[PDB]
């Protein structure tokens, strides 16, 4: 979906970078483990900027992995970790750059937006639609869909995926519908408000059929029961609105079949998290079903449901606004090139300085 | 005197003894790991207690929580499944520092710092959080963070002065009388000076104890 | 006599290791039976 | 002995004989043995009734609010002497303990009377 424009690397390619020997390099970080001793972020900085080869990305890959596990893990700097994504891009290795983002917790590739973008249009244009998904569920779980632009590639695979997939597993469900939660609530336009009802009633399912805590274990989500009641408050929400606001047809159809399904069904980590006196969501589905009904009839009388497909009506969206975002976006990245500039020299004339003190401790010495 | 002789040994042992402790001080992945199978510390053999067995299996630790989050999640809020139960109120930390333990193979166990508000009131400073190593911790959502954070309080009801015991009123009124001061007023405690915390409010972990070296 | 919602809280908190609820007791001490 | 650590108590220290017991109240550190070396003696108490039915407690309430104004804990049986007395309010176990014995002597009184009608039904078949 993304210009060219926005995935072009002659800016980042013609970085003012040092230029040091991957071998060298990797001696002195190899010592500093044997002694138990902190690494420097700008030492890990100089490997990744210096790769120059398939074979070197893989050497890279190991030693992220020892600094996500050592003293200094923290200090993991963000133009390092858009040089990985980038230098992994460059020499081939995109199932390299999604390993570590998916084993974030191992390497500590946590990308930002500009970069999640890249990677995941990658994918978009080679037609790879289950890698693009799998970067749409880091991000989800993540919780980094902030920027418009992100937001917008994000609801353009999920619904491409939708369609396709016919048959949806419990996982896939509480995945599916906490990235069109999320992704959703950031945009208030017809295509965002269908995919917050569509997003909670893949989740209420889930809710129903499997209790809360297959909903919000390991997720970005709330552990508060009662997500068929998000979803109707939705349509409430847009048939009293002052303000014309549409659902699109396609998600009312899926909350009709979810109430449906659910009406009419045929070690020691056995708890009951609510109450006694509140009221399980299982007794309230029979007023579920009314309102439902009621919102429809209300929501179609006023025309306020929109024949169009959620796809249809998501590719028009990106294509009137995404090139705005592109624009916006490419501008903020060039400001962080010379911030990332910058920063990166105060750290290096930070090691000058220390590295002459030294000389003068051991001539005192 | 003077036939108290010195004791080089025992003074050579102390110093010795101690240095070694310095030396090979445990960490926290082998302190608080924990076997799941038998709910039991391998370092020390600890088997943990019972009404503990279900959260062990159904709940997370805090840096389990964080290990997956950029910055280790500074800025966040994590609540603690035990407060959810226990009081209506918003009981949550807010993250400022977090120290993971790099020897873990998954960054699993650490220390963290943040600032308190237990029961939707909110302390000034930041503290190091205590019982990081148990499984209790919820991270909260950002996009639910202000539904979540929004408290608005009561009026107290509580009292605020009480009775004096029987006796020990007695003996007020009766000394009253004595030194000449003649009035009906009914003495009274002020219990606003000596208000408690409840129970389970987090506690100084720095001035904690932490466990021996010694393995079992 | 607790609050209804505050029963269940330990209702929840202590659940599979309950005893019977118990009402307010006798107002006065019955007399001993003899 | 030379002890490390604790804090001043007042507590009761066991005294008299077999089947003779008899109670002086002191304070004394914790880690002290239960009849030896104490502070000072705030009192005693004869758990045995005298000649009038009389269960004899001596207080000497002066002292005893000196060593609880300088951080002198307090044992579970004397917070109840000081409970009984007036002195403290009544202990929560009192009155827990006290609402446990009203609630089994109403059973009793119950299965009585329950007793009473199955031998009533017992004189009806006569
Ligand atoms: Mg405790």
């Amino acid at each position: 979906l993304l210009s060219a424009a926005y995935v072009d690397s002659h800016q980042w390619e013609a970085r003012e970078k040092e230029e040091y020997h991957l071998a060298d390099l990797a001696s002195l970080m190899d010592k500093a483990y044997e002694r138990k001793l902190p690494v420097s972020s700008l030492s890990i900085s100089r490997f990744v900027d210096n790769i120059a080869s398939r074979e070197d990305l893989d050497s890279a890959e190991y030693y992220l992995y020892k600094f996500r596990h050592s003293p200094n893990c923290w200090y993991l700097r963000d133009w390092t970790i858009h040089s990985w994504i980038r230098q992994c891009l460059k020499y081939g290795a995109q199932d390299k750059a999604l390993y570590t983002l998916v084993n974030k917790v191992q390497y500590g590739i946590f990308p930002d937006n500009f970069t999640f973008n890249l990677l995941m249009d990658y994918f978009i244009k080679k037609g790879n639609y289950k890698d693009a998904l799998s970067v749409v569920f880091e991000i989800m779980m993540q919780e980094a869909f902030d920027v418009p632009s992100t937001q917008f590639l994000s609801l353009y695979v999920l619904y491409r995926c939708l369609a396709e997939k016919t048959e949806l597993t419990w996982e896939e469900e509480r995945d599916f519908g906490a990235s069109l939660l999320l992704s959703g609530l950031k945009q208030r336009n017809t295509v965002g408000l269908s995919s917050q009802l569509y997003g909670y009633a893949l989740l209420g399912k889930v809710e129903l059929q499997r209790g809360v805590r297959a909903v919000y274990h390991g997720m970005p989500l709330m552990w508060t029961p009662g997500y068929l009641d998000r979803a109707l408050q939705v349509m409430e929400r847009v048939a009293s609105s002052p303000e014309d606001l549409k659902l699109g047809r396609e998600v009312l159809d899926v909350l009709d079949g979810v109430l449906k399904v659910v009406t009419s069904p045929d070690g020691s980590a056995n708890l009951v998290e609510q109450l006694d006196t509140e009221e399980p969501e299982q007794s309230k589905l029979p007023r579920y079903l009314e309102r439902f009904q009621a919102s429809r009839s209300k929501l179609q009388e006023l025309n306020r449901v929109e024949s169009e497909s959620l796809l249809t009506l998501t590719t028009q969206l990106v294509k009137e606004k995404l090139p705005a975002c592109e624009a916006e976006d490419l501008a903020t990245y060039e400001q962080k090139l010379r911030e990332w500039h910058l920063e990166r020299v105060q750290l290096i004339q930070r090691e000058q300085e220390q590295r002459e003190k030294a000389k003068q401790e051991y001539q005192a010495l | 005197r003077k036939k108290v002789r010195p004791r080089l040994i025992a003074e050579l042992a102390r110093r010795v003894r101690a240095l070694r402790e310095q030396r090979n001080q445990p960490r926290d992945s082998q302190l608080y790991a924990l076997d799941y199978e038998t709910l039991t510390r391998p370092h020390s053999g600890r088997r943990l207690p019972v009404r503990a067995w279900a959260d062990v299996r159904r709940e997370s630790r805090l840096l389990q929580l964080l290990a997956r989050l950029p910055l280790f999640g500074l800025g966040r809020l994590v609540t603690r499944k035990s407060w959810l139960w226990q009081h209506d109120e918003p009981c949550y930390w807010r993250l400022t520092r977090v120290r993971p333990d790099y020897t873990a193979q998954n960054l699993d166990h650490g220390r963290a710092w943040g600032i308190l508000t237990f029961k939707g009131k909110s302390e000034d400073t930041a503290r190091e959080i205590e019982q990081v190593m148990y499984h209790d911790w919820r991270l909260v959502p950002k996009h639910e963070e202000e539904a979540f954070t929004a408290f608005t309080a009561k009026p107290e009801d509580r009292l605020n002065s009480v009775p004096y015991p029987p006796l020990l009123r007695a003996m007020i009124l009766a000394e009253r009388q004595k030194n000449g001061d003649t009035s009906v007023q009914e003495p009274l405690l002020n219990l606003e000076r000596t208000r408690m915390r409840p129970w389970d409010y987090p506690a100084k972990q720095e001035t904690k104890g932490r466990a021996k070296g010694t393995p079992v | 006599q607790p609050p209804e919602r505050e029963l269940s809280r330990l209702r929840r908190l202590y659940q599979g290791n309950l005893l019977e609820e118990s009402g307010p007791p006798p107002e006065s001490m019955p007399e001993m039976p003899t | 002995k030379a002890y490390h650590g604790g804090h001043l108590t007042i507590r009761l220290a066991l005294g008299g004989c077999t089947n003779r017991p008899f109670y002086r109240i002191v304070a004394a550190h914790n880690k002290c043995p239960r009849d030896g070396r104490f502070v000072e003696q705030l009192g005693s108490y004869d758990p045995l009734p005298n000649s009038h039915g009389e269960k004899l407690v001596a207080l000497n309430l002066d002292r005893i609010r000196h060593w609880i104004g300088c951080g002198a804990h307090l044992s579970k049986p004397m917070e109840k002497l000081l409970g009984l007395s007036g002195f403290f309010p009544l202990h929560p176990m009192m009155i827990t303990n006290a609402e446990r014995l009203r609630r089994r002597r109403a059973r009793e009184v119950l299965l009585a009377s329950q007793k009473a009608e199955s031998e009533a039904k017992e004189t009806e078949a006569s």
